[PDB]
Protein backbone atom coordinates (compact mmCIF):
# COMPACT_ATOMS: atom_id res chain seq x y z
CA UNK A 1 0.00 0.00 0.00
CA UNK A 2 1.16 3.76 -0.53
CA UNK A 3 1.04 4.13 3.08
CA UNK A 4 4.09 3.72 5.41
CA UNK A 5 2.01 1.52 8.28
CA UNK A 6 3.20 1.69 11.75
CA UNK A 7 2.44 -0.56 14.71
CA UNK A 8 2.37 1.41 18.40
CA UNK A 9 3.81 -0.86 21.04
CA UNK A 10 2.04 1.31 23.97
CA UNK A 11 -1.12 -0.20 24.76
CA UNK A 12 -3.35 2.12 26.87
CA UNK A 13 -5.86 0.85 28.93
CA UNK A 14 -8.92 3.13 30.20
CA UNK A 15 -12.19 2.37 32.60
CA UNK A 16 -15.28 1.31 31.39
CA UNK A 17 -18.78 3.20 31.67
CA UNK A 18 -16.45 6.61 31.19
CA UNK A 19 -15.79 8.94 28.66
CA UNK A 20 -12.38 8.49 26.32
CA UNK A 21 -9.89 10.10 23.89
CA UNK A 22 -7.44 8.56 21.96
CA UNK A 23 -5.42 10.76 19.48
CA UNK A 24 -2.95 9.82 16.95
CA UNK A 25 0.03 8.63 18.22
CA UNK A 26 2.28 10.67 15.43
CA UNK A 27 5.95 12.33 15.87
CA UNK A 28 5.81 15.96 14.84
CA UNK A 29 6.98 15.30 11.57
CA UNK A 30 4.07 13.66 10.41
CA UNK A 31 1.53 16.46 11.29
CA UNK A 32 0.96 17.48 7.32
CA UNK A 33 -1.87 15.19 6.40
CA UNK A 34 -5.53 15.12 7.84
CA UNK A 35 -6.42 12.05 10.16
CA UNK A 36 -8.72 9.76 9.60
CA UNK A 37 -9.84 6.60 11.82
CA UNK A 38 -10.74 3.22 11.14
CA UNK A 39 -11.69 0.29 13.46
CA UNK A 40 -10.38 -3.20 13.02
CA UNK A 41 -10.23 -3.66 9.52
CA UNK A 42 -8.17 -1.04 7.73
CA UNK A 43 -11.16 -0.23 5.51
CA UNK A 44 -13.96 0.34 7.56
CA UNK A 45 -13.84 4.00 9.20
CA UNK A 46 -15.01 4.98 12.06
CA UNK A 47 -18.57 6.95 12.57
CA UNK A 48 -18.23 10.94 12.26
CA UNK A 49 -21.27 11.95 13.24
CA UNK A 50 -20.93 12.51 17.10
CA UNK A 51 -24.27 11.10 18.02
CA UNK A 52 -22.69 7.55 17.91
CA UNK A 53 -20.51 6.18 20.94
CA UNK A 54 -17.14 5.55 19.35
CA UNK A 55 -17.21 8.16 16.71
CA UNK A 56 -14.30 10.83 15.37
CA UNK A 57 -14.09 13.94 16.19
CA UNK A 58 -11.59 16.75 15.83
CA UNK A 59 -8.91 13.66 15.04
CA UNK A 60 -9.00 11.82 17.67
CA UNK A 61 -11.30 8.52 18.87
CA UNK A 62 -13.88 9.31 21.08
CA UNK A 63 -15.63 6.36 23.16
CA UNK A 64 -18.77 8.41 24.61
CA UNK A 65 -18.83 6.09 26.55
CA UNK A 66 -16.36 3.55 26.66
CA UNK A 67 -17.13 -0.13 27.35
CA UNK A 68 -15.16 -3.15 27.92
CA UNK A 69 -16.42 -4.90 24.51
CA UNK A 70 -14.49 -2.04 22.61
CA UNK A 71 -11.36 -3.06 23.33
CA UNK A 72 -8.93 -4.00 20.48
CA UNK A 73 -7.47 -2.61 17.24
CA UNK A 74 -8.00 0.84 15.54
CA UNK A 75 -6.10 2.79 12.70
CA UNK A 76 -5.21 6.45 12.06
CA UNK A 77 -4.34 7.57 8.65
CA UNK A 78 -2.45 10.59 7.99
CA UNK A 79 -2.68 11.43 4.52
CA UNK A 80 -1.34 13.75 1.80
CA UNK A 81 -1.33 14.82 -2.14
CA UNK A 82 1.71 12.45 -1.87
CA UNK A 83 2.27 10.87 1.78
CA UNK A 84 0.45 8.07 3.89
CA UNK A 85 0.79 7.00 6.74
CA UNK A 86 -1.29 4.24 9.11
CA UNK A 87 -0.81 3.62 12.52
CA UNK A 88 -2.62 0.65 14.45
CA UNK A 89 -2.65 1.30 18.07
CA UNK A 90 -4.47 -1.17 21.01
CA UNK A 91 -7.03 0.32 23.07
CA UNK A 92 -8.26 -1.76 26.09
CA UNK A 93 -11.19 -1.17 28.71
CA UNK A 94 -11.02 -2.63 31.96
CA UNK A 95 -13.47 -2.52 34.80
CA UNK A 96 -13.00 -1.42 38.21
CA UNK A 97 -12.22 -4.51 40.02
CA UNK A 98 -14.36 -6.21 43.15
CA UNK A 99 -15.39 -3.33 45.18
CA UNK A 100 -12.33 -1.47 44.24
CA UNK A 101 -13.05 2.45 42.55
CA UNK A 102 -10.09 1.22 40.16
CA UNK A 103 -8.38 -1.82 38.63
CA UNK A 104 -4.66 -2.29 38.51
CA UNK A 105 -4.60 -2.90 34.78
CA UNK A 106 -5.23 0.91 34.63
CA UNK A 107 -2.21 1.71 37.01
CA UNK A 108 0.24 4.68 36.28
CA UNK A 109 3.09 4.34 38.50
CA UNK A 110 4.41 7.76 39.99
CA UNK A 111 7.38 8.33 42.44
CA UNK A 112 8.73 10.89 44.95
CA UNK A 113 11.82 11.44 47.15
CA UNK A 114 10.69 11.65 50.43
CA UNK A 115 11.25 14.46 53.02
CA UNK A 116 10.62 17.10 50.30
CA UNK A 117 7.52 18.11 48.67
CA UNK A 118 6.66 16.80 45.31
CA UNK A 119 3.41 16.22 43.19
CA UNK A 120 1.29 13.69 41.48
CA UNK A 121 -0.06 14.28 37.93
CA UNK A 122 -3.54 12.97 37.09
CA UNK A 123 -2.46 11.89 32.82
CA UNK A 124 -4.08 12.38 29.96
CA UNK A 125 -6.57 15.01 30.93
CA UNK A 126 -5.40 17.73 28.54
CA UNK A 127 -7.75 16.38 26.19
CA UNK A 128 -10.88 17.39 28.07
CA UNK A 129 -10.46 21.38 28.64
CA UNK A 130 -13.57 23.42 27.86
CA UNK A 131 -13.35 26.13 25.36
CA UNK A 132 -11.75 28.15 27.67
CA UNK A 133 -8.51 26.37 28.00
CA UNK A 134 -9.47 25.10 31.50
CA UNK A 135 -9.12 21.74 32.94
CA UNK A 136 -12.11 20.07 34.72
CA UNK A 137 -12.07 20.48 38.34
CA UNK A 138 -10.44 17.43 39.74
CA UNK A 139 -11.36 15.49 42.99
CA UNK A 140 -8.67 13.21 44.66
CA UNK A 141 -8.93 10.30 46.74
CA UNK A 142 -6.63 7.81 48.47
CA UNK A 143 -7.35 4.11 48.38
CA UNK A 144 -11.01 5.15 47.02
CA UNK A 145 -11.44 7.18 50.40
CA UNK A 146 -11.93 10.66 49.51
CA UNK A 147 -8.61 13.11 50.65
CA UNK A 148 -9.04 15.97 52.30
CA UNK A 149 -7.00 18.96 49.68
CA UNK A 150 -6.56 21.66 52.76
CA UNK A 151 -3.42 23.80 51.43
CA UNK A 152 -1.51 22.55 54.17
CA UNK A 153 -1.06 18.49 53.61
CA UNK A 154 -2.34 18.46 49.92
CA UNK A 155 -3.13 20.67 47.47
CA UNK A 156 -5.03 20.24 44.08
CA UNK A 157 -3.56 22.48 41.07
CA UNK A 158 -4.71 22.32 38.35
CA UNK A 159 -4.22 18.75 37.27
CA UNK A 160 -1.83 17.80 39.99
CA UNK A 161 -1.37 16.92 43.95
CA UNK A 162 1.13 19.06 45.48
CA UNK A 163 2.09 16.66 48.49
CA UNK A 164 3.64 18.51 51.00
CA UNK A 165 6.69 16.72 53.03
CA UNK A 166 6.60 12.97 51.30
CA UNK A 167 6.76 10.45 53.53
CA UNK A 168 6.44 6.69 53.72
CA UNK A 169 2.63 7.41 54.89
CA UNK A 170 1.40 8.67 51.49
CA UNK A 171 2.21 5.60 49.75
CA UNK A 172 -1.32 4.64 48.31
CA UNK A 173 -3.27 4.33 44.92
CA UNK A 174 -4.94 7.79 44.36
CA UNK A 175 -7.16 8.08 42.22
CA UNK A 176 -8.52 11.30 40.40
CA UNK A 177 -11.78 12.03 38.83
CA UNK A 178 -13.56 14.84 36.76
CA UNK A 179 -16.60 15.25 34.92
CA UNK A 180 -16.49 16.41 31.21
CA UNK A 181 -19.89 17.82 29.66
CA UNK A 182 -19.75 16.07 25.89
CA UNK A 183 -22.89 17.52 23.92
CA UNK A 184 -25.54 18.27 27.07
CA UNK A 185 -24.71 15.05 29.00
CA UNK A 186 -21.90 14.72 31.56
CA UNK A 187 -19.61 11.81 32.00
CA UNK A 188 -17.19 11.19 34.58
CA UNK A 189 -13.36 10.41 34.14
CA UNK A 190 -10.92 8.96 36.30
CA UNK A 191 -6.94 7.79 36.70
CA UNK A 192 -5.67 5.51 38.73
CA UNK A 193 -1.91 6.42 40.32
CA UNK A 194 -0.17 4.67 42.46
CA UNK A 195 2.36 6.88 44.80
CA UNK A 196 5.58 5.02 45.61
CA UNK A 197 8.04 6.91 47.87
CA UNK A 198 11.88 6.70 47.00
CA UNK A 199 14.84 6.93 50.26
CA UNK A 200 16.43 10.10 49.53
CA UNK A 201 19.53 8.23 48.89
CA UNK A 202 23.31 9.61 49.70
CA UNK A 203 25.46 10.79 46.88
CA UNK A 204 28.70 9.09 47.91
CA UNK A 205 31.88 10.69 46.82
CA UNK A 206 35.47 8.61 46.76
CA UNK A 207 37.10 8.39 49.27
CA UNK A 208 41.05 7.25 49.59
CA UNK A 209 42.16 5.25 52.65
CA UNK A 210 45.57 5.33 51.01
CA UNK A 211 48.06 6.45 50.42
CA UNK A 212 47.29 9.93 53.07
CA UNK A 213 49.42 12.86 52.39
CA UNK A 214 53.13 10.67 53.98
CA UNK A 215 56.73 10.74 52.71
CA UNK A 216 58.46 7.04 51.89
CA UNK A 217 62.15 6.50 52.50
CA UNK A 218 63.05 4.80 48.67
CA UNK A 219 66.84 4.24 47.86
CA UNK A 220 67.86 5.09 44.27
CA UNK A 221 67.81 2.47 41.43
CA UNK A 222 65.47 0.42 43.65
CA UNK A 223 62.12 -0.99 42.08
CA UNK A 224 58.30 0.21 44.06
CA UNK A 225 55.10 -0.43 44.36
CA UNK A 226 52.47 2.76 45.11
CA UNK A 227 49.28 1.47 45.85
CA UNK A 228 46.06 3.67 46.00
CA UNK A 229 42.97 1.85 47.85
CA UNK A 230 40.02 3.67 47.06
CA UNK A 231 36.05 3.38 49.01
CA UNK A 232 33.39 3.83 46.44
CA UNK A 233 31.36 2.97 43.43
CA UNK A 234 33.19 0.14 41.19
CA UNK A 235 32.15 2.96 38.38
CA UNK A 236 34.91 5.80 40.31
CA UNK A 237 37.43 7.13 38.17
CA UNK A 238 40.87 6.30 40.34
CA UNK A 239 44.10 6.81 38.91
CA UNK A 240 47.99 8.11 39.37
CA UNK A 241 49.59 11.90 38.50
CA UNK A 242 52.82 12.48 38.92
CA UNK A 243 53.30 16.48 38.28
CA UNK A 244 50.17 16.92 37.22
CA UNK A 245 50.56 14.50 34.17
CA UNK A 246 48.94 11.12 33.86
CA UNK A 247 51.04 7.63 33.57
CA UNK A 248 51.22 6.84 29.60
CA UNK A 249 51.56 3.53 28.14
CA UNK A 250 54.95 4.62 26.62
CA UNK A 251 56.85 5.15 30.32
CA UNK A 252 59.18 2.30 30.08
CA UNK A 253 59.73 2.64 33.78
CA UNK A 254 55.66 3.61 35.10
CA UNK A 255 52.92 1.53 34.52
CA UNK A 256 49.91 1.23 36.23
CA UNK A 257 47.15 -0.96 36.68
CA UNK A 258 43.46 -1.33 38.06
CA UNK A 259 41.63 -3.87 39.71
CA UNK A 260 38.20 -3.62 41.93
CA UNK A 261 36.89 -5.49 44.69
CA UNK A 262 33.18 -5.92 44.89
CA UNK A 263 31.66 -5.54 48.50
CA UNK A 264 29.27 -7.87 49.25
CA UNK A 265 27.01 -6.49 51.80
CA UNK A 266 27.46 -3.02 50.22
CA UNK A 267 28.17 -1.81 46.67
CA UNK A 268 28.33 1.58 47.22
CA UNK A 269 31.30 1.02 49.44
CA UNK A 270 33.79 -1.58 46.98
CA UNK A 271 37.15 -1.21 46.72
CA UNK A 272 38.65 0.13 43.32
CA UNK A 273 42.68 -0.13 43.93
CA UNK A 274 45.42 1.32 41.22
CA UNK A 275 48.96 0.18 42.15
CA UNK A 276 51.61 2.43 40.50
CA UNK A 277 54.68 0.30 39.60
CA UNK A 278 58.00 1.64 39.39
CA UNK A 279 60.20 -0.13 37.57
CA UNK A 280 63.39 1.80 39.02
CA UNK A 281 63.59 5.06 40.82
CA UNK A 282 65.05 7.82 39.15
CA UNK A 283 66.87 10.98 40.58
CA UNK A 284 63.14 12.82 39.14
CA UNK A 285 60.87 11.16 41.24
CA UNK A 286 62.03 12.58 44.80
CA UNK A 287 61.43 16.04 43.09
CA UNK A 288 57.35 15.42 42.93
CA UNK A 289 54.67 13.33 45.02
CA UNK A 290 52.75 10.74 43.22
CA UNK A 291 49.01 11.70 43.49
CA UNK A 292 46.51 9.73 43.51
CA UNK A 293 42.66 10.89 41.91
CA UNK A 294 38.85 9.57 42.58
CA UNK A 295 36.30 11.23 41.06
CA UNK A 296 32.71 10.81 39.92
CA UNK A 297 29.78 13.26 39.15
CA UNK A 298 29.59 14.33 42.53
CA UNK A 299 33.31 15.38 43.34
CA UNK A 300 36.86 14.56 43.51
CA UNK A 301 39.42 13.18 46.46
CA UNK A 302 42.90 13.94 46.09
CA UNK A 303 46.01 11.95 48.30
CA UNK A 304 49.73 11.41 47.63
CA UNK A 305 53.19 10.35 48.79
CA UNK A 306 56.08 12.11 48.52
CA UNK A 307 59.55 9.96 47.80
CA UNK A 308 62.29 10.86 49.95
CA UNK A 309 66.14 9.75 50.36
CA UNK A 310 66.75 7.12 53.17
CA UNK A 311 68.40 9.01 55.88
CA UNK B 1 36.01 6.72 30.42
CA UNK B 2 36.51 4.17 33.30
CA UNK B 3 33.13 2.49 33.65
CA UNK B 4 29.44 3.47 33.63
CA UNK B 5 26.31 3.86 35.67
CA UNK B 6 21.90 3.04 35.26
CA UNK B 7 20.33 6.11 36.12
CA UNK B 8 16.13 6.21 36.29
CA UNK B 9 14.94 9.87 35.18
CA UNK B 10 11.12 11.08 35.05
CA UNK B 11 10.55 14.78 34.91
CA UNK B 12 8.73 16.86 37.39
CA UNK B 13 5.76 15.96 35.62
CA UNK B 14 6.09 11.94 36.35
CA UNK B 15 6.70 11.54 32.34
CA UNK B 16 9.46 9.04 31.74
CA UNK B 17 11.05 8.21 28.87
CA UNK B 18 10.63 5.51 26.08
CA UNK B 19 11.00 4.83 22.63
CA UNK B 20 8.83 5.73 19.69
CA UNK B 21 10.18 4.82 16.18
CA UNK B 22 13.93 4.60 17.19
CA UNK B 23 13.55 8.28 18.28
CA UNK B 24 12.84 8.96 22.78
CA UNK B 25 9.77 10.02 23.83
CA UNK B 26 8.24 11.25 27.03
CA UNK B 27 5.26 9.73 28.39
CA UNK B 28 3.12 7.68 30.63
CA UNK B 29 3.34 4.09 31.07
CA UNK B 30 0.98 2.41 32.79
CA UNK B 31 1.64 -1.01 34.33
CA UNK B 32 2.43 -3.61 31.00
CA UNK B 33 4.07 -0.89 29.60
CA UNK B 34 6.41 0.00 32.57
CA UNK B 35 8.83 -2.54 30.97
CA UNK B 36 9.43 -0.05 28.49
CA UNK B 37 11.26 2.82 30.63
CA UNK B 38 14.39 3.66 29.57
CA UNK B 39 17.20 4.04 32.23
CA UNK B 40 20.36 6.53 31.59
CA UNK B 41 23.58 5.10 31.35
CA UNK B 42 25.96 7.87 32.81
CA UNK B 43 30.09 7.80 32.76
CA UNK B 44 31.06 10.64 34.36
CA UNK B 45 33.92 13.16 32.98
CA UNK B 46 34.48 15.52 35.87
CA UNK B 47 32.38 16.21 38.73
CA UNK B 48 28.90 17.64 37.16
CA UNK B 49 29.71 16.82 33.67
CA UNK B 50 28.81 13.38 32.07
CA UNK B 51 27.92 11.53 29.18
CA UNK B 52 24.51 10.51 28.17
CA UNK B 53 22.85 7.45 26.88
CA UNK B 54 20.59 4.28 26.83
CA UNK B 55 20.86 0.47 26.06
CA UNK B 56 23.95 -0.71 27.83
CA UNK B 57 25.31 2.49 25.99
CA UNK B 58 25.31 1.22 22.79
CA UNK B 59 23.60 4.78 21.82
CA UNK B 60 24.22 8.31 23.24
CA UNK B 61 22.51 11.36 23.19
CA UNK B 62 23.86 14.74 21.37
CA UNK B 63 23.16 17.97 20.11
CA UNK B 64 23.75 18.98 16.59
CA UNK B 65 22.76 21.88 14.98
CA UNK B 66 21.70 22.08 11.36
CA UNK B 67 22.49 25.73 10.26
CA UNK B 68 20.76 27.41 13.04
CA UNK B 69 17.57 23.89 14.06
CA UNK B 70 19.92 22.32 17.50
CA UNK B 71 18.24 19.31 17.72
CA UNK B 72 18.74 16.24 20.41
CA UNK B 73 19.94 12.75 18.70
CA UNK B 74 20.38 9.53 19.66
CA UNK B 75 23.74 8.23 17.89
CA UNK B 76 25.15 4.14 17.74
CA UNK B 77 28.09 5.01 19.62
CA UNK B 78 29.39 3.21 22.33
CA UNK B 79 29.31 5.51 25.72
CA UNK B 80 32.70 4.36 27.00
CA UNK B 81 34.44 4.73 23.74
CA UNK B 82 33.96 8.77 24.21
CA UNK B 83 37.07 11.04 24.96
CA UNK B 84 36.84 14.18 26.54
CA UNK B 85 40.11 15.39 25.13
CA UNK B 86 38.05 14.45 21.37
CA UNK B 87 36.80 17.98 20.06
CA UNK B 88 33.55 15.57 18.43
CA UNK B 89 32.37 13.88 21.49
CA UNK B 90 31.57 16.97 22.87
CA UNK B 91 28.17 16.77 21.45
CA UNK B 92 27.25 13.55 23.58
CA UNK B 93 28.50 15.47 27.08
CA UNK B 94 25.97 17.19 29.33
CA UNK B 95 26.50 19.41 32.44
CA UNK B 96 24.64 18.55 35.15
CA UNK B 97 22.99 21.57 37.03
CA UNK B 98 21.23 20.65 40.59
CA UNK B 99 18.12 22.21 42.07
CA UNK B 100 17.30 20.36 45.33
CA UNK B 101 15.65 17.32 44.83
CA UNK B 102 15.66 18.04 41.02
CA UNK B 103 18.26 17.87 38.20
CA UNK B 104 19.30 19.92 34.91
CA UNK B 105 21.26 19.40 31.53
CA UNK B 106 22.65 21.78 29.56
CA UNK B 107 24.19 20.75 26.59
CA UNK B 108 28.50 21.34 26.29
CA UNK B 109 28.29 21.02 23.18
CA UNK B 110 25.47 23.48 23.11
CA UNK B 111 25.96 25.95 25.15
CA UNK B 112 22.32 27.78 26.35
CA UNK B 113 20.42 24.55 25.85
CA UNK B 114 19.11 22.12 28.11
CA UNK B 115 17.29 18.95 28.16
CA UNK B 116 13.50 19.16 28.54
CA UNK B 117 10.13 17.69 27.64
CA UNK B 118 6.74 19.31 26.27
CA UNK B 119 3.65 19.76 28.91
CA UNK B 120 1.75 17.33 26.16
CA UNK B 121 2.23 13.47 26.65
CA UNK B 122 4.13 11.33 24.34
CA UNK B 123 5.90 14.17 22.74
CA UNK B 124 10.11 13.95 21.82
CA UNK B 125 12.48 14.86 24.01
CA UNK B 126 14.42 18.08 23.17
CA UNK B 127 16.35 20.72 23.10
CA UNK B 128 15.32 24.07 24.81
CA UNK B 129 16.84 27.57 24.13
CA UNK B 130 14.92 29.53 26.45
CA UNK B 131 14.54 27.46 30.22
CA UNK B 132 13.04 31.09 31.68
CA UNK B 133 9.94 30.26 29.38
CA UNK B 134 8.34 27.61 31.15
CA UNK B 135 6.56 26.14 28.07
CA UNK B 136 8.81 23.63 28.32
CA UNK B 137 9.84 21.29 31.13
CA UNK B 138 13.74 21.39 32.28
CA UNK B 139 13.55 19.80 35.87
CA UNK B 140 14.38 16.31 36.41
CA UNK B 141 14.61 13.57 38.85
CA UNK B 142 18.12 11.31 38.23
CA UNK B 143 18.53 9.22 40.58
CA UNK B 144 21.22 6.08 40.26
CA UNK B 145 19.61 2.66 40.31
C1 LIG C 1 -2.30 -0.51 44.38
O1 LIG C 1 -3.16 -1.62 44.10
C2 LIG C 1 -2.44 -2.80 43.69
C3 LIG C 1 -3.47 -3.84 43.29
O2 LIG C 1 -4.62 -3.22 42.73
C4 LIG C 1 -1.54 -3.26 44.83
O3 LIG C 1 -0.81 -4.42 44.44
C5 LIG C 1 -0.56 -2.15 45.18
O4 LIG C 1 0.23 -2.55 46.29
C6 LIG C 1 -1.32 -0.86 45.51
N1 LIG C 1 -0.36 0.23 45.66
C7 LIG C 1 0.03 0.62 46.87
C8 LIG C 1 1.04 1.75 46.92
O5 LIG C 1 -0.40 0.11 47.90
C1 LIG D 1 42.40 -1.56 51.10
O1 LIG D 1 41.33 -1.59 52.06
C2 LIG D 1 41.75 -1.58 53.45
C3 LIG D 1 42.47 -0.26 53.73
O2 LIG D 1 42.73 -0.10 55.12
C4 LIG D 1 42.58 -2.83 53.78
O3 LIG D 1 41.79 -3.76 54.51
C5 LIG D 1 43.09 -3.49 52.51
O4 LIG D 1 44.15 -4.39 52.82
C6 LIG D 1 43.59 -2.41 51.56
N1 LIG D 1 44.24 -3.02 50.42
C7 LIG D 1 45.13 -2.33 49.71
C8 LIG D 1 45.77 -3.05 48.54
O5 LIG D 1 45.42 -1.16 49.98
C1 LIG E 1 56.68 18.60 35.04
O1 LIG E 1 57.85 18.57 35.88
C2 LIG E 1 59.01 19.13 35.24
C3 LIG E 1 60.18 18.98 36.21
O2 LIG E 1 60.15 17.72 36.85
C4 LIG E 1 58.74 20.59 34.86
O3 LIG E 1 59.86 21.14 34.18
C5 LIG E 1 57.52 20.66 33.95
O4 LIG E 1 57.24 22.02 33.62
C6 LIG E 1 56.33 20.03 34.67
N1 LIG E 1 55.17 20.05 33.80
C7 LIG E 1 54.32 21.08 33.83
C8 LIG E 1 53.13 20.99 32.88
O5 LIG E 1 54.48 22.05 34.57
C1 LIG F 1 46.34 15.90 50.76
O1 LIG F 1 46.80 17.03 50.00
C2 LIG F 1 45.83 17.48 49.03
C3 LIG F 1 46.48 18.61 48.25
O2 LIG F 1 47.73 18.22 47.70
C4 LIG F 1 44.53 17.90 49.73
O3 LIG F 1 43.55 18.27 48.77
C5 LIG F 1 44.01 16.74 50.57
O4 LIG F 1 42.85 17.15 51.29
C6 LIG F 1 45.09 16.29 51.55
N1 LIG F 1 44.63 15.16 52.33
C7 LIG F 1 44.37 15.30 53.63
C8 LIG F 1 43.91 14.05 54.36
O5 LIG F 1 44.47 16.37 54.22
Amino acid sequence: DKCKEREEKIILVSSANEIDVRPCPLNPNEHKGTITWYKDDSKTPVSTEQASRIHQHKEKLWFVPAKVEDSGHYYCVVRNSSYCLRIKISAKFVENEPNLCYNAQAIFKQKLPVAGDGGLVCPYMEFFKNENNELPKLQWYKDCKPLLLDNIHFSGVKDRLIVMNVAEKHRGNYTCHASYTYLGKQYPITRVIEFITLEENKPTRPVIVSPANETMEVDLGSQIQLICNVTGQLSDIAYWKWNGSVIDEDDPVLGEDYYSVENPANKRRSTLITVLNISEIESRFYKHPFTCFAKNTHGIDAAYIQLIYPV
Amino acid sequence: SSKMQAFRIWDVNQKTFYLRNNQLVAGYLQGPNVNLEEKIDVVPIEPHALFLGIHGGKMCLSCVKSGDETRLQLEAVNITDLSENRKQDKRFAFIRSDSGPTTSFESAACPGWFLCTAMEADQPVSLTNMPDEGVMVTKFYFQED
